[PDB]
Order: C-alpha cells, then sequence, then structure tokens
C-alpha cells in the first residue's frame, strides 16, 4: 500500500544525490578556507572575548 | 536418470549452505515483520524531507 510513497523516496533520493554532487565541490573548498580560519579563530580565543 | 543427474549438480553440497540461506532467511523477516512500524514511518516520511 506505501508503494507510491517508495517510489517518491527513490526519485527524490536521485535528485538530491545529484544536487549535492553539483553543489558539493565548492561546499568542500569552502570548508577547507573555513577550517583555516576556524584554526585561526581558535588559536585567538581570548582575544576575541576581550574584544 | 537425467533428472537424478541435474538434482545431484544442483545439489552437490549444498547442506550447510542451504541451512544458512534458511535460518537467515527467516531472521530476517522475523526481525523485519517485529520492526515494521520504523520502515512504515521512514517510508512514508522521508519523502517529504528530501523534496524539500
Amino acid at each position: 500500500p506505501r508503494m507510491p510513497q517508495i517510489r517518491r523516496d527513490i526519485t527524490g533520493l536521485a535528485n538530491l544525490g545529484e544536487v549535492y554532487a553539483d553543489a558539493s565541490p565548492d561546499l568542500f573548498d569552502g570548508l577547507d578556507n573555513a577550517v583555516t580560519t576556524a584554526r585561526t579563530l581558535n588559536e585567538q580565543r581570548g582575544n576575541l572575548d576581550q574584544a | 536418470g537425467t533428472l537424478l543427474d541435474e538434482a545431484a549438480t544442483a545439489f552437490g553440497g549444498l547442506g550447510p549452505s542451504l541451512q544458512r540461506l534458511v535460518d537467515s532467511t527467516q531472521a530476517i523477516a522475523g526481525d523485519f515483520r517485529a520492526n515494521i512500524d520504523p520502515v512504515n514511518d521512514i517510508i512514508e516520511n522521508s519523502g517529504p524531507i528530501i523534496d524539500s
């Protein structure tokens, strides 16, 4: 009785996978540089609190 | 003779393997029935999130 829902789930899963595969490289480059600036923010937490 | 040869070829030494097959099938089916409400919830509610 819940097979149309299964078809909907599989179709949505394929579409979402394609969307994420398209959007992943920008997100991962941003995550690399965000890791760099996050390391910088971590090394100076006291400076940020005083600020 | 032909049928017995075919049965020997198909069931040569599959004793343990067929036993494992049947035991696995029964265990999986029983556990699946025992956990059918989570499967129903996954199937009927994963659509909205993925579609969004």
